[PDB]
């Protein structure tokens, strides 16, 4: 009874509702990176192996 | 004219951020003028408890629905704030959140 | 003077007898879902204002006591010109959270 508890949620409102989202933000370009040095910036492709 | 002093050393409680610092003494300078018209000093009593009921209940009035977005019949308005007077046991005896619940039970009626 | 002349001006302007109303669309009254409504600043500094115009009004509709005519006009124009430009008048009508209230300036 943490969880079946109730809360007032101000007069206008009797009962209030939630939902969380696991959001996997994967690699991708336009998204930022770095190193420890200070060298900070986009990615700017996405390379294959070879096109290195 | 006489009363001018009576209407801000009674109005002065009430204007504590209320609304406004000011206005509340304005409204208890008109709330006088029906004190004025209706002293029956001919019972036997003085304007100072004249003022303690009356000129008050003006000044209380002038910012209980007066200058607000809604107002309702006097009863109505004020029982929102018997409510509030009354949490001051809710928020210490039962004592770490309100609870319209235990309302209930200090009001002995059903809360809808 | 000469632009007055010029351009079909009047200095009876310059000291006002009628404040006009923006209109509520521009300050948007409407109710909201959580029982509250949409009261904000360029509203209540005009309920500020109806009020003291409103005892003003009933003070000399009775003959009253000119000192309480004579401080509901200082507090009339401290009210008009905050209502206008806010905290130019070397003070600001505000509320609860401290804030100042939005002038139409």
């Amino acid at each position: 009874r943490k969880i079946t508890q109730g809360d007032d949620l101000a007069p206008g409102v009797l009962k209030i509702v939630k939902v969380y989202l696991a959001v996997k933000r994967r690699i991708q370009p336009g998204d930022k990176m770095a190193g420890r040095h200070g060298n900070k910036g986009v990615i700017s492709k996405i390379n294959p192996i070879e096109d290195m | 004219e006489a009363n001018l002093r009576l209407v801000i050393s009674i109005a002065k409680k009430y204007t504590n951020r209320g609304l406004q610092f000011l206005d509340l003494i304005q409204e208890g300078n008109i709330g006088l003028m029906k004190a004025v018209d209706k002293f029956e000093y001919r019972r036997g009593y003085k304007f100072s408890t004249y003022a303690t009921w009356w000129i008050r209940q003006a000044i209380t009035r002038s910012i209980a629905d007066q200058a607000r977005t809604i107002r309702i019949p006097v009863h109505m308005i004020e029982t929102i704030n018997k409510l509030n007077r009354i949490s001051r046991q809710m928020l210490q005896e039962m004592g770490r959140e309100p609870t319209p619940e235990e309302l209930a039970e200090r009001m002995l009626m059903p809360e809808d | 003077l000469e632009a007055f002349v010029q351009s079909g001006n009047k200095p009876e302007w310059m000291i006002l007898t009628v404040l006009p109303v923006l209109p509520p669309d521009l300050r948007p009254l409407v109710p909201l879902d959580g029982g509250r409504f949409a009261t904000s600043d360029l509203n209540d500094l005009y309920r500020r204002v109806i009020n003291r115009n409103n005892r003003l009004k009933r003070l000399l509709d009775l003959a009253a006591p000119d000192i309480i005519v004579r401080n509901e006009k200082r507090m009339l124009q401290e009210a008009v010109d905050a209502l206008l430009d806010n905290g130019r008048r070397g003070r600001a009508i505000t509320g609860s959270n401290k804030r100042p209230l939005k002038s139409l300036a």
